RNA sequence: GAGUACACCGGAAUGAUUUGGGCGUGCCCCC
RNA sequence: UUAAAGUUGCUGCAGUUAAAAAGCUCGUAGUUGGAUCUUGCUCGGCGCCGGCCCGAAGCGUUUACUUUGAAAAAA
């Protein structure tokens, strides 16, 4: 959060949920720091390229996050389109 | 019965935003309601929204984004003043640094901050933040 | 020596080269029951977003049904005289203004801008008629028109939907675009 | 589900709902085209028939009114009419 | 839901998208124009010569293919009958129900469904009215039977 | 001219010749 | 007597069990009401050779709403 003269005068700004885009508190224990492999174009073996998402809690409780990763995963390309 | 088309459509898209769903569906349709989304739209709360346009009152399609905390209306249409608008204000919007009311100006539909520097205002329609 | 004018002024060059073109494709043809009376208006040039080029003509309200008859034949005729340009048919309608606080009779709604942009849509596509239509309401806040048509009589309209969509850019000044769905028809 | 895509469904789905629940309306009714084994003349019935219908010439009844669709006189053959 | 009736119901038409008349009917103004003046002088409600037409006739919907619809050509040829035919109807129940009425004294459901099309026909009386179809000075009478009809 | 399969005529395709019907325009009768 | 009283609630209260919705229905006043419609016509003024523009005597469909002015005793 800025100010008038220009600094970060917030101490730290939380994550946001890729999912819903809903903050996640510091309290809620119900989050995932998901962390998904790419392979390689010619051999598929693993390379070392991380893509993060995170899921809020809610997601988690109310009944669906599975479909979630799927429209995450189809819009960074490691699902296939035609699924 | 049905009797504000634009109360109904509000709480609807406000259920659905408290129910995490991405796209919704108004039955009913007005010039309002297109007006008000998109000063919803201008101010960035709401990305993509879409109508479907039959030879009847037509129905609107929204592609919503996780920014919306809460979108309210008044019923009545109550009168407000140019010195009326920070009382309104103050006891309406959670905060004096973001949060948009809305109003019929005699130009158009259009927020509370426009209006203050355009000197003019009208009867109200309901808040978003 | 056909077209005639609501007001006085002589025709264009080019509309009467337009007027003794059906005249002679009129005389040639064995069409004569129903070219005595029928009649047009006006035409424009229109030059397309490319490079190709694109007419329109404007026919009279209360004889509109006996050119929407035989549109099938005159344009596969006006094609065979000029074929690198396009020819559509629509219909003139006067747009008279909103009745506001300094303004007489009452203005029937068969001459507002709405009815007269949906009646103008409609007879820019004979051969595929409307079954649904979309409104994009984009970034910048500019409305754009999405037209679904029907799937039979697809493959002559195919390759007009430029030409549609310029005549209906100089026309109003609203994007429309056209596409073709299968699953509901 | 938590998104759908409501601008363009599947078309089986927009068979199963209702025909004033769909996204646009369309009655799920159309006409017949039935010629009477009697008198060899073909005409045109709706769906729904509502009423006794009587061919041309005056010979063999070819619909009777019930709950929800005509009730075909045997004997008689229709085929899709559409516009 | 219902105006009397408790129970909410969905049960009506759904007109097509299109307002195109189909290529394969071929009746076109006149002829068809014809039939409805001819089963008008039969003597049909409107309601009637309409589902007459779409049942043995083909014909989608007049409005899309005359201009008009069946009362505004009736009123044109001028041989429609000056009461409406829906509150011609609900007369029709009202001394239909008090010619049952008159004799089974004890009965009480019938008195109460009385009461109902008293208040419906005094209500789309007063519509009328205010749309000046029908005279400001008519009004309903409890005896008027054969008076009115 | 009955229109379920038929008997034809004119325009038009190849100076001369000419193609099974139906009205539900797309599948139905006789091969 | 005022605030505390969000215990008179217009902002801003409650009515299953703590005080609480008429036994039910019809119905006249009052309250609330679906979608749709994007200015010109007899006098004379800043200028030019009977004429173009500008200023008009006079007319230029109704309400609420909003904004600008006047008049609005002093303490």
């Amino acid at each position: 959060m800025q100010n008038d003269a220009g600094e970060f005068v917030d101490l730290y700004v939380p994550r946001k949920c890729s999912a819903s885009n809903r903050i996640i508190g510091a309290k809620d224990h119900a989050s995932i720091q998901m962390n998904v492999a790419e392979v390689d174009k010619v051999t598929g073996r693993f390379n070392g390229q991380f893509k993060t998402y995170a899921i809020c809690g809610a997601i988690r409780r109310m009944g669906e996050s599975d479909d979630s990763i799927l429209r995450l995963a189809k819009a960074d390309g490691i699902v296939s389109k035609n699924f | 019965v049905r009797m504000n088309v634009l109360a109904d459509a509000l709480k609807s898209i406000n259920n659905a935003e408290k129910r995490g769903k991405r796209q919704v569906l108004i039955r009913p349709c007005s010039k309002v309601i297109v007006r008000f989304l998109t000063v919803m739209m201008k101010h960035g709360y709401i990305g993509e929204f879409e109508i479907i346009d039959d030879h009847r009152a037509g129905k609107i399609v929204v592609n919503l984004t996780g920014r919306l905390n809460k979108c309210g209306v008044i019923s009545p249409r109550f009168d407000v003043q140019l010195k009326d608008l920070e009382k309104w204000q103050n006891n309406l919007l959670p905060s004096r640094q973001f949060g948009f009311i809305v109003l019929t100006t005699s130009a158009g539909i259009m927020d509370h901050e426009e209006a203050r520097r355009k000197h003019t205002g009208g009867k109200i329609l309901g808040f978003f933040f | 020596a056909k077209i005639v004018k609501p007001n006085g002024e002589k025709p264009d060059e080019f509309e009467s080269g337009i007027s003794q073109a059906l005249l002679e494709l009129e005389m040639n043809s064995d069409l004569k029951a129903q070219l005595r009376e029928l009649n047009i208006t006006a035409a424009k040039e229109i030059e397309v977003g490319g490079g190709r080029k694109a007419i329109i003509i404007f026919v009279p309200v209360p004889q509109l049904k006996s050119f929407q008859k035989i549109q099938v034949r005159l344009v596969r005729e006006l094609e065979k005289k000029f074929s690198g340009k396009h020819v559509v048919f629509i219909a003139q309608r006067r747009i008279l203004p909103k009745p506001t606080r300094k303004s007489k009779q009452k203005r029937p709604r068969s001459r507002t801008l709405t009815a007269v942009h949906d009646a103008i849509l409609e007879d820019l596509v004979f051969p595929s008629e409307i079954v649904g239509k979309r409104i994009r309401v984009k970034l910048d806040g500019s409305r754009l028109i999405k037209v679904h048509l029907d799937k039979a009589q697809q493959n002559n309209v195919e390759h007009k939907v430029e030409t549609f969509s310029g005549v209906y850019k100089k026309l109003t000044g609203k994007d429309v675009n056209f596409e073709f769905p299968e699953f509901q028809l | 589900p938590l998104a759908k895509d409501l601008l363009h469904p599947s078309p089986e789905e927009e068979k199963r709902k209702h025909k004033k629940k769909r996204l646009v309306q369309s009655p799920n009714s159309y006409f017949m085209d039935v010629k009477c084994p009697g008198c060899y003349k073909i005409t045109t019935v709706f769906s729904h028939a509502q009423t006794v219908v009587l061919c041309v010439g005056c010979s063999t009844v070819l619909c009777q009114p019930t709950g929800g669709k005509a009730r075909l006189t045997e004997g008689c053959s229709f085929r899709r009419k559409q516009h | 839901g219902r105006m009397h009736a408790p129970g909410k119901g969905l049960s009506q038409s759904a007109l097509p998208y299109r307002r195109s008349v189909p290529t394969w009917l071929k009746l076109t103004s006149d002829d068809v124009k014809e039939q409805i003046y001819k089963l008008a002088k039969k003597g049909l409600t409107p309601s009637q010569i309409g589902v007459i037409l779409r049942d043995s006739h083909g014909v989608a919907q007049v409005r899309f293919v005359t201009g008009n619809k069946i009362l505004r050509i009736l009123k044109s040829k001028g041989l429609a009958p000056d009461l409406p035919e829906d509150l011609y109807h609900l007369i029709k129940k009202a001394v239909a129900v008090r010619k049952h009425l008159e004799r089974n004294r004890k009965d009480k459901d019938a008195k109460f469904r009385l009461i109902l099309i008293e208040s419906r026909i005094h209500r789309l009386a007063r519509y009328y009215k205010t749309k000046r179809v029908l005279p400001p000075n008519w009004k309903y009478e409890s005896s008027t039977a054969s008076a009115l009809v």
